[PDB]
């Protein structure tokens, strides 16, 4: 099948920071890669549909830059809001397998 | 120069006890029905067979067979093995080329077919062309003094022929004995064997032999066997053939009865009392061959110009239904459809490269144990001679009309991206066209198997279904397909900077996803790569595969049972 | 657009599993299809296979013979029927929905979590 | 009962000139080389020949031949016509229905076998099966007796023969010869022509001739031709075949100095004085021949049974790389790539459906000039026997197989019109080869067409090329392609009800197109009806095309040239 | 090609009645089916896609109900703003053929 | 999002006619095809030909060899340059944009009309 290696499994970041998360496809996705924000005790609340698009419900500061395989989320300067668990997930093919998925963590 | 040979056990199932004798220079006549030996005596002196299933000894002028024996000595097979696509001129040239030294002069090459051709009476057909189905060449009695010519290139002493009556007419094979009589006289040692003979034919011999059903009931000289069969309780009857009257014994008007008198024959008792007398370079080698079959390649239009005329019609029509793909939802199934077309094309024609080594078969096996060239230097120089010229043609012909027509990627490089990936898998399908062909005298048989295992290439190829969707103890299938790597490769050329959902640029986002809006989305789903690598590593599965099934050709024509 | 799972937080080891997803403000019947997440602990999601609009069906091919959906139209219901169930796959389940043609499991359940012990 | 004829010119080139004799009831020869008319004086005899062609008269009793005269009468073609796939017992009581008068018992069908197999001394092979490559019979050499009891159904008073000898050995063909010999004394004339005769066989005549490059050189009987030829000049030398000395005049040890010896001839002026003397039911034609073709049919499992392994096995291997059609994006290629399969095979078997006709083409040849059928009564049994059975099953085979396994449309009459479908395009591509392949005996000609019209047929089925964006002077072609109407039903049977966009309803609304998430949409943009006339249009189109290359099939087995 | 008969060439109607345009289609358009509202002196204004879509900017009235070739549209108690030249189009195949265009009248 | 035509609102017949399309609000490079509309009096709407966004075209097959359509794309612009005109195609012009996904003619141009006599 197709395995979502986010190879930084977590981070250490502070507020005011650009943090950029990857998510090595192995395989091409061909920009079919979701993004997710789990907070803890919740179901994931979709964040980036289509690699690039954005959904509904959050600022312009989360923004996926993905092209082949090295699909990435790009966080400029988070809030406090945004600690959470990011899980990427192809839906190209059929068994949708997700990231094993970075958790931000406050210094 | 005499033959000799003594106790004979031949098996696979002897069909053969032991049989005694010698022959003398002279004229050596083998007679009986075809059930009998003789038709295996003739490969047993000639060394034709298995020596582990020889028994007995074959001793020549107080010496056994040398591995210089065959380099010197000539064998005719039944059929016309000659090039009667070439002429008479040609053809010597070739076989003085693989047989006479490599220090001897070009003059001498000159000179000594004309010692021959002068002798054979075939000064009138030298540079006529000899023959064929569909070129009209020189009439068929002298196709049989064409091969003898072949075989009389560095003098050899001792000649052998197998049925140089058979295949000719009545007084067109008196021709030919007549001439092999005047080769009785020139020192030169003829051993062959004729089904039904005449007394016309009987009239001129110098020794005999009759075989049936593996039993010796004669030998010595050829006048003699009248005046033994009448010892043996028949008599001639007024106005018959004795030559057909030496097979009115055989057939009832048994056997055993009638070797018994064999063993108590005088002629025998003599040969008793005389057998245990004696019995107690590369470069040239592909300098003539790439010609030989180069002249066969142009000398048939009717396989060679007639598979570039469905070449070049198959590729205006090709040209005239596509005409311009379209960048529109039907453009993936157009660009698809026309690769996806060639490439079983380039397959489903190398089963035409069958026809090349199983019609070359059994010129091949004669040729080779005359020795006129290491295996390899075949191997090398008709591959040489055929594989290449009419396979990068056709490469050229569709790969010429079909681009600039249909309006593929219109780059320099992808343009000789496609022509190159054609020639690869029309070399790849004819190598494993010629893997499964090799040593096979049957054409109905790998017709029948390729036509099977290209199918269950085609539905791997990736048109027919969709190879990421197939249960994983079958995916390992898709890499044995030659119609895969090609259409890979096709797919890969052509599908890259393409888009197909007109008037929605989708490379940046594809919104409204089950889509195909860009090549690589097509291509993707296919399951096949996007980086470079994945172009070339279906080249370089192809180059592996045309090694590895010409290797499987190579064993196969090294491994066979030559005899 | 409003799911909801609502069944047994326990079960005893290798018998089966039930979960209920009741789905209001849109019928099941309508558009989309309807697919089941197990989330492990020490989380790792994993997806589990969507029932489509039309009761045909999909299955994560790690869940073979496991897992069968199947659906109670006349009140907007899908069940999960998760049988021989081992201790190890005590994961918080969820019901979630897919687009089709947006791609993305747009909604989701409440979770639900299941404890496999004895 | 004597045949006669006087001054026969025969051309298409007069290959002949004139031949002037009569024949007693006794044993008539024709003897020669194979470029004189010694075969083709024979089929004017028999009236096998044009009678444009023929110029003078055949006169019999002072009867000239009527229609009636091929009705009583039998000529043996010169290869094994014989149903080697039967037995004995079995094809005897084939040509005894098609023979003897529907008055006739069933006994008396029992008995006038029984009167001619045991005069044939073939009571030991009754029921044993006469012969096959693949299926061990009976020797050769009663396989040519037993197309001569064949051809002694109704007690023919007048016997033709093609080559008694060829293709026998030598003890073999005597005992055909004797056997013969003991018809020529029971009132029954034998009139033949044999290559290559024997003194054997020459010891046993009643009456001969010679043919050579159209000239007549003996007639009367057969004892007096070593004694004229003495007066032509030669003489017979000591120990030679008389029948092979008669020969040793022609090729000059010319052609116009030794006719001038027969014009001068007093055997032909003997005869001069005597030719002035003279000149001066339809259910029952298919009770039968339905079953004979049927036995054919078991009787050869590497025939019909081969076919069904290959069709077993590949219904089974489709079953297993498909197994489970998904109702995803990639669902529109798999059903979309098997049933262009499945339409495919159907085509590329029915090219094993010009092995019919070819093969049966010289039997059909012979046994119509005899009489057996009506052309009607051949073309309904055969097609009734062979064209019915063998496409039934595989279109059963297939439809079994790889119904339920890929899951094809869960519906009952979906079942049943994928299963009609597939039967029919059997029909219409084995059409469509019969048509072809009608009054050819040529294979590699035909399958070579069918396979050039099968491909051309291919790319209009609608896979390779989407055929709406055909420019328009193209379009029509799509009509006339088999394989477009039965992939074009397939198509129309399968994708109504499905989906291929999972989780998106489409039926509804289809937001974001060049999608294709409905089974219409890749049905209309294919240019294909979803009215239910749209699938039965495609069957009332392949119902017209059977009938229309069957009788184009019956025209030309109507119109052939049968001489 | 694809010819779109609006056979209704003209109606004449009066304010506050559902009047019902066909369009008649030549070919299986499958929900391909646009439909304009040319004001006098102006280009087509967009006003239903995909044959039951809406395109925002209009009441809730015009409602198009079309099913394989029977394409039509239902305009429910029109106003004094709704006369004008209804053309219908596909956009199935490429030469996009538009209809001949009714005309509403008032009595 | 925003299209305007300028050009001649006369020519002479069967020589050439120029129409120009200038794109503000958006780029032509970026996503859309772009195509052309003439309505004629007696109103009857025929549509005549898209640019894609790359560059490629095509045109209604009513008229081949006799329109054609380049594009400037430094500034926004795709041309109209219809030749052998006959005095019959005096119709209204019109630019118009096309989505490819949503299908429809979404924007239009103004409109420019274009006379054919002498
Ligand atoms: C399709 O749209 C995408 C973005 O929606 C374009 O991609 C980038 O666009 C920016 C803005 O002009 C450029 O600076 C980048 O160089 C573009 N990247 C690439 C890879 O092209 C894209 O250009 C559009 N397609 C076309 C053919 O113009
Ligand atoms: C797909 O959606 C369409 C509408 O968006 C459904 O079509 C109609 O829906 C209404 C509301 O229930 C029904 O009264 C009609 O009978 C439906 N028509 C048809 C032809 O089905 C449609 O049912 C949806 N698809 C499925 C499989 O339910
Ligand atoms: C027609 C074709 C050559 C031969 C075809 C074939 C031949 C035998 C066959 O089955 S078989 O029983 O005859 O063994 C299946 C097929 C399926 C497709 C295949 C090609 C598609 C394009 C092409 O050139």
């Amino acid at each position: 099948d197709i395995v979502l290696t986010q190879s930084p499994s977590s981070f250490s970041v502070s507020l005011g920071d650009r943090v950029t998360i990857s998510c090595k496809a192995s395989g091409y996705i061909l920009n079919r890669l979701a993004w997710y924000q789990q907070k803890p005790g919740n179901a994931p609340r979709l964040l980036i549909s289509g690699a690039t698009s954005l959904e509904t419900g959050f600022p312009s500061r989360f923004s996926g830059t993905g092209s082949g395989k090295d699909y990435t989320l790009s966080i400029s300067s988070l809030q406090t809001e945004d600690v959470g668990t990011y899980y990427c997930q192809q839906y190209w093919s059929t068994p949708w397998t997700f990231g094993g998925g970075t958790k931000l963590e406050i210094r | 120069a005499v033959l000799s040979f003594h106790n004979i056990c031949y098996r696979v199932k002897e069909i053969l006890s032991n049989i005694n004798g010698i022959m003398k220079p002279g004229l050596n006549a083998i007679l009986g029905p075809t059930g009998g030996g003789k038709s295996s005596l003739l490969d047993v002196l000639a060394a034709r067979k298995d020596p582990s299933g020889l028994s007995g000894d074959v001793l020549i002028n107080g010496a056994p067979r040398p591995a210089n024996f065959k380099c010197n000595s000539g064998y005719v097979v039944q059929d016309d093995v000659v090039m009667g696509t070439l002429t008479v001129r040609e053809n010597l040239q070739f076989s003085a080329a693989l047989r006479l030294a490599t220090t001897m002069t070009n003059h001498e090459k000159n000179e000594r077919i004309n010692r021959v051709i002068q002798e054979l009476g075939l000064d009138k057909v030298a540079d006529s062309k000899v023959g064929t189905q569909f070129i009209r060449g020189v009439s068929g009695g002298e196709r049989k003094r064409t091969s003898i010519g072949m075989e009389l290139i560095t003098d050899p002493s001792i000649l052998f022929l197998d049925q140089p009556t058979t295949g000719l007419d009545s007084s067109t094979a008196n021709a030919v004995l007549l001439l092999l009589k005047r080769m009785s006289k020139q020192g030169r040692t003829i051993i062959f064997s004729i089904h039904q003979p005449r007394y016309s034919i009987f009239k001129l011999f110098d020794s005999l032999t009759l075989l049936a059903s593996g039993r010796l009931m004669f030998h010595g000289p050829a006048q003699e066997a009248l005046g033994y069969f009448e010892s043996a309780g028949y008599h001639c009857e007024a106005y018959n053939n004795p030559a057909d009257f030496f097979l009115d014994i055989i057939n009832g008007d048994l056997i055993e009865k009638l070797a018994e008198i064999y063993v108590n024959s005088s002629f025998y008792k003599e040969t008793k009392a005389e057998l245990h007398q004696l019995s107690g370079s590369f470069c040239h080698q592909l300098r003539w061959v790439s010609k030989r079959s180069f002249k066969n390649l142009l000398g048939n239009p009717q396989a060679s110009i007639a598979q570039i005329i469905v070449t070049v019609v198959l590729g205006l029509v090709i040209g005239a239904i596509y005409f311009g793909l379209k960048n529109d939802s039907t453009g993936i199934q157009n660009r698809a459809g026309v690769l996806f077309f060639l490439t079983t094309n380039q397959c489903f024609s190398s089963v035409s490269a069958v026809e090349l080594f199983v019609v070359e078969k059994k010129l091949f096996i004669h040729e080779y144990i005359s020795g006129y060239y290491r295996v390899s230097s075949y191997f090398l120089g008709k591959l040489l001679s055929d594989l290449l010229p009419m396979r990068m043609l056709p490469s050229i012909i569709f790969t010429c009309i079909v681009y600039f027509m249909l309006g593929l990627k219109p780059k320099a490089d992808a343009f000789f991206v496609m022509m190159f990936t054609l020639m690869m898998v029309a070399y790849s399908a004819s190598s494993m066209a010629l893997a499964i062909a090799a040593g096979q005298s049957v054409v109905s048989v790998a017709t029948l198997l390729m036509t099977i295992c290209f199918v269950f290439m085609m539905i791997f190829s990736g048109l027919l279904v969709n190879l990421t969707t197939i249960a994983s103890w079958l995916s390992w299938l898709q890499y044995f397909s030659i119609p895969r790597y090609g259409f890979t490769a096709l797919q890969h050329n052509e599908f890259l900077g393409q888009n197909f959902c007109p008037g929605l640029n989708a490379t940046g986002n594809n919104p409204c996803n089950y889509a195909t809006c860009t090549g690589e989305e097509y291509l993707v789903k296919q399951g096949i790569d996007l980086s470079p690598w994945g172009l070339w590593k279906n080249h370089v599965a192809l180059a592996c595969m045309i090694v590895i099934f010409l290797t499987i050709a190579y064993l196969k024509l090294l491994f066979l049972k030559k005899y | 657009v409003q799911l909801q799972e609502s069944g047994p937080g326990l079960v005893k080891p290798s018998q089966s599993l039930s979960l209920t997803c009741t789905v209001t403000g849109f019928s099941i019947t309508s558009d989309y299809a309807w697919n089941w997440i197990r989330q492990f602990p020490g989380k790792k999601l994993e997806w589990m296979g969507y029932i489509n609009f039309d009761g045909g069906t999909t299955y994560n091919p790690s869940l073979r013979g496991r897992i069968s959906i199947t659906r109670d139209t006349s009140k907007n219901q899908f069940f999960l029927q998760l049988r021989s169930v081992t201790p190890e796959d005590t994961a918080t389940y969820y019901c979630a929905t897919f687009y089709g043609a947006k791609g993305t499991l747009d909604y989701w359940g409440q979770g639900t979590s299941v404890t496999v012990s004895s």
